[PDB]
Order: structure tokens, then C-alpha cells, then sequence
């Protein structure tokens, strides 16, 4: 019905997939920064997580802020001491754009356990916005997620889940996923749930939709399903963590897959 | 980005939203007629308004005849300015001072052809408007018309998730969103539309709801109370009441009585109680009432 928009949901599709090349980060900017580094990013991000579940913010609000990070950090470079300020007002602007009811100033500088002013919070806030030039409606993976669950024959909600889980995982590590685009990231989480779930593949009516293939995304598929193998083992674990909740149909607790066969 | 306050010379006043004022300026160096809409953040605590942030990061977007242009934003430490194409009035003021013995049925046309154009382009690209009424569409001397006010405005996913309640002023309000419905989408933008072509004909609302509960009963004595087989679900939906008043549907030509067969019909298909099958802006465009715009 008119919630999946039948007469806008293609025209809608392009034009994601337009702004997705718009607002990609640069591929290799954090080689260009000289204070931090992937793994400083990751323990960002993870906490970004964490600020989420605390507010239960959207999880379309941590992708828009993941993404503004990157965009940011893609021309400015930042001191160590202030990753966390920068992270701490794209949350706050991801808020604003995404949330009904965003949380406070004020309890944006509290999670932050004062390493910040609230004046700091807000001046980095107008910073980025004139760095980013207002341009915050950006495509995420979920934007993609979301219409691709439109294809699956039934409806099944691990599926769905599990496909919001290894999307999340990827914005942890800005190598390698910063080299994929949010709409190839999803199909490949989208097949990669929907095989450990279902035991079936990335169907043909998304070959339609999309123009991608198995071997378009074979390469995404193949570090997304090392991610997953790896997951936990990695140092950060707040998304395991989230999505072992009901509220996710404690996707996080699903085995992983030893073999694609692809 | 490209301009500054300093190029702008104002004119005068021409109106008021929250966060500030807005005047008709002209460039000094151009010759560019334009508004400017001041938003105030050395008053506000919490930084720059997300009504603001989705004004410009949609209207940014947003670049169509029938939509107003957002052609730059100067932001200042204390103020940010958001310069506009000037157009000099609003359909409200335009229905209210002229349109004395009426509104020409081929302006009205031309009007609502271009408005569902400007409209379609929105849902097209993952916006809501949310609040399409007279006072927030704008016309030219050259007889254009296009839709303004951004700041309810909203990016949607798709399928739409759970989104602000109580949105669209209460006289163009869909009956989804009066009755708690979980999800609204694009047709609810649609059904202010058709509030605002029957207004353009009678030049009165055609629901001046004094309140949600009047609002709602209004609409049933107008279009008959709703029930299982016009609207599949209306009975399970939140503020759904059994004992809610049951109206006989009246005969659609007495709702607008000047109106022809194809302006009721298109009428009547904007105003569908069920949002899917409410008809989209897309094909409303191709409706035989536009035949000869
Ligand atoms: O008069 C106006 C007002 C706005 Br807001 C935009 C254009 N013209
Ligand atoms: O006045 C009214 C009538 C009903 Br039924 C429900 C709410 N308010």
C-alpha cells in the first residue's frame, strides 16, 4: 500500500542511489589524518552504539551520524582530544534530522562525561553543518535495507534483523567498508542474512531493481562475511550486545555460516 | 556559501514565521529580488533548530519549478539567513483580496496542475511536505505557483516508519493521521491538496474543524462516516470509536456544486478515505480535468 510509496519507491531508489556517490566519504582519508587512526574511529562508533541504545534513538539516526562523521573527517583533520566532540554533534544534527523527539543539548555534553562544554558542543555543531554544507539527508544502509525487505516471499523478521546487525557491524571498520557504497553494503548483508537464515540468495527481482549481481557484490560479501565470523573476537562488542535483545529477535545469538558458495 | 549580508538591501517586511521575520531584499549587484528568512541562534540554548536543519538540507534537494528555491544561507555565528526566490504573495491572501466573484476555473486548473507537479516531485525524492495549505504556496505575477515552508517538512525511508503525530494544520488534516494511525505517507499530503482545490473554488475551507474530534466529524457528514468496506482497517486504528456518529455519504456534486463531472471526479479521488487507494500526484497529473490547462 501507500506506506511502500508503489508509484515513488523506484524514482526513490534512483535518487538514493545518486546521493550515495554525493555523500561518500573519501576512500583513504585516514591515512591523511595524522592523530587518529581506524581503530580510534571504531571505538568512536562503538560508543555511538552504546549513546543510541542509552537515548533509544533510531538506528537510522547512528548511520546518518556515521556518515557525517566521515564526510567531516574526509576534509578536516582532528586532534585525538577532540574525535569525540566531533562524533558527539553529528549524533546531535543526526538527531535533529532524524529523531521526533531528540534529546537535549545538555544530555549530549552529559554522555560525554564532560570532556566538553556545551559551547563546545554547539559551535562544533555549526562547524559541521558549514562543513558539510547543510547537505544531511544522505542514503544509509537501512534507506536500502528497508526497500530490498520488500523482496523476500514471506516476510521474515530474523532476516530483517540479522541484515540490520551485519549493516551496523560494518560502520565499525572504516577499512575495509569505507570502500563500499551503503546500497552495495546492504544487498551484500541483505543475502548474507537471508542465506544463514533461509539457506536462499539474493533474488532476482533485486537483480532488476538494483542491476547487482553475486559477483558484483562478491567482494563486500566476502569481508562482510569475515566480519561476521570474526565478530566475537573484535574489540568492540556494543552491537553484538544490542541486537542480542528481543527487541532484534536476538539476531547476534545466530550462528554464522562457515561457507557462502558463491 | 556564495553570498553575504552586505549585497542585500532590504525593502520591507513581508512576513513572520518562528525564529524570525522575513523581508523582501534586493541584490545590490544583480538586481535579485529576494526574501530573506532570519533564524535567530544566539537566542536559542539548543544550537540550530531542526525545523531549520530540514528547511535546508531538503530545500537544497528540492530544485523544481513549483517548489520555492532556497538560493543561499548565510550563517554567522549568531544568525543564519536563508535567501529565497521572492514571489509576492501567498494563495490565501490572492483568494481573499481578489477572487471577490471567484477564482477563473482555468487559473484554477493551471494552479492545482502546477501544485501536483511540485508535489510529485517531493515524493519522488523521499520528502513529506506536511504542511500544504494556501498561506505556504506562493504565486508570481507571471502566474506560477509553488510550494514553500519546509520547516514540517520530512525525509522519509520506504516502507515510511512511525513518524511525528499531529502534523499538517488541523483544516488539511488527513483522516490517518486524526484517527492515530500508526504509519502516514505521501497521501497525506495528497488530501491537502484536495481540501485546497475545493477552497480554490468556494474560497472557503471545506473543513474548519474547531478541534481533532470536530475535525473528524466534519469530514464524516461531508464524505459519510467510514466503515470496513470504503476503508479496509479504520475500525482496529487507535482513536477509532464504535460509538462515533454514523453519516450517510451526500452526493459528491453537492460538496463543491459549481464543479464539473472531471473536477469531481478528481475531487473525489483526492479525498478517499483508504490512503492506498487515495490517488498519487503522479497520476492525478494525467486526470482528463487537466486536458485543457
Ligand atoms: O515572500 C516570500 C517568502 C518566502 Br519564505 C519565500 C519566498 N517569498
Ligand atoms: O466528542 C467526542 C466524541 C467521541 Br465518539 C469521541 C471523542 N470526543
Amino acid at each position: 500500500g501507500v506506506n511502500e510509496v508503489p508509484d515513488y519507491h523506484e524514482d526513490i531508489h534512483t535518487y538514493l542511489r545518486e546521493m550515495e556517490v554525493k555523500c561518500k566519504p573519501k576512500v583513504g582519508y585516514m591515512k591523511k589524518q595524522p592523530d587518529i587512526t581506524n581503530s580510534m574511529r571504531a571505538i568512536l562508533v562503538d560508543w555511538l552504539v552504546e549513546v543510541g541504545e542509552e537515548y533509544k534513538l533510531q538506528n537510522e539516526t547512528l548511520h546518518l551520524a556515521v556518515n557525517y562523521i566521515d564526510r567531516f573527517l574526509s576534509s578536516m583533520s582532528v586532534l585525538r582530544g577532540k574525535l569525540q566532540l566531533v562524533g558527539t554533534a553529528a549524533m546531535l544534527l543526526a538527531s535533529k534530522f532524524e529523531e521526533i523527539y531528540p534529546p537535549e543539548v545538555a544530555e549530549f555534553v552529559y554522555i560525554t562525561d564532560d570532556t566538553y562544554t556545551k559551547k563546545q558542543v554547539l559551535r562544533m555543531e555549526h562547524l559541521v553543518l558549514k562543513v558539510l554544507a547543510f547537505d544531511l539527508a544522505a542514503p544509509t544502509i537501512n534507506q536500502f535495507l528497508t526497500q530490498y525487505f520488500l523482496h523476500q516471499q514471506p516476510a521474515n523478521c530474523k532476516v530483517e534483523s540479522l541484515a540490520m546487525f551485519l549493516g551496523e557491524l560494518s560502520l565499525i571498520d572504516a577499512d575495509p567498508y569505507l570502500k563500499y557504497l551503503p546500497s552495495v553494503i546492504a544487498a551484500a548483508a541483505f543475502h548474507l542474512a537471508l542465506y544463514t537464515v533461509t539457506g536462499q540468495s539474493w533474488p532476482e527481482s533485486l537483480v532488476q531493481k538494483t542491476g547487482y549481481t553475486l559477483e558484483t557484490l562478491k567482494p563486500c560479501l566476502l569481508d562482510l562475511h569475515q566480519t561476521y565470523l570474526r565478530a566475537p573476537q573484535h574489540a568492540q562488542q556494543s552491537i553484538r550486545e544490542k541486537y542480542k535483545n528481543s527487541k532484534y529477535h536476538g539476531v547476534s545469538l545466530l550462528n554464522p555460516p562457515e561457507t557462502l558458495n558463491v | 556559501g556564495p553570498g553575504s549580508m552586505e549585497n542585500f538591501q532590504k525593502v520591507e517586511k513581508i512576513g513572520e514565521g518562528t525564529y524570525g521575520v522575513v523581508y523582501k531584499a534586493r541584490n545590490k549587484l544583480t538586481g535579485e529580488v529576494v526574501a530573506l528568512k532570519k533564524i535567530r541562534l544566539d537566542t536559542e540554548t539548543e544550537g540550530v533548530p531542526s525545523t531549520a536543519i530540514r528547511e535546508i538540507s531538503l530545500l537544497k534537494e528540492l530544485n523544481h519549478p513549483n517548489i520555492v528555491k532556497l538560493l543561499d544561507v548565510i550563517h554567522t555565528e549568531n544568525k543564519l539567513y536563508l535567501v529565497f526566490e521572492f514571489l509576492h504573495q501567498d494563495l490565501k491572501k490572492f483568494m481573499d483580496a481578489s477572487a471577490l466573484t471567484g477564482i477563473p476555473l482555468p487559473l484554477i486548473k493551471s494552479y492545482l496542475f502546477q501544485l501536483l507537479q511540485g508535489l510529485a516531485f517531493c515524493h519522488s525524492h523521499r520528502v513529506l511536505h506536511r504542511d500544504l495549505k494556501p498561506q505556504n504556496l506562493l504565486i508570481n505575477t507571471e502566474g506560477a505557483i509553488k510550494l514553500a515552508d519546509f520547516g514540517l517538512a520530512r525525509a522519509f525511508g520506504v516502507p515510511v516508519r512511525t513518524y511525528t503525530h499531529e502534523v499538517v494544520t488541523l483544516w488539511y488534516r488527513a483522516p490517518e493521521i486524526l484517527l492515530g494511525c500508526k504509519y502516514y505517507s505521501t497521501a497525506v499530503d495528497i488530501w491537502s491538496l484536495g481540501c485546497i482545490f475545493a477552497e480554490m473554488v468556494t474560497r472557503r475551507a471545506l473543513f474548519p474543524g474547531d478541534s481533532e474530534i470536530d475535525q473528524l466529524f466534519r469530514i464524516f457528514r461531508t464524505l459519510g462516516t467510514p466503515d470496513e468496506v470504503v476503508w479496509p482497517g479504520v475500525t482496529s486504528m487507535p482513536d477509532y470509536k464504535p460509538s462515533f456518529p454514523k453519516w450517510a455519504r451526500q452526493d459528491f456534486s453537492k460538496v463543491v456544486p459549481p464543479l464539473d463531472e472531471d473536477g469531481r471526479s478528481l475531487l473525489s479521488q483526492m479525498l478517499h478515505y483508504d490512503p492506498n487507494k487515495r490517488i498519487s500526484a503522479k497520476a492525478a497529473l494525467a486526470h482528463p480535468f487537466f486536458q485543457d490547462v
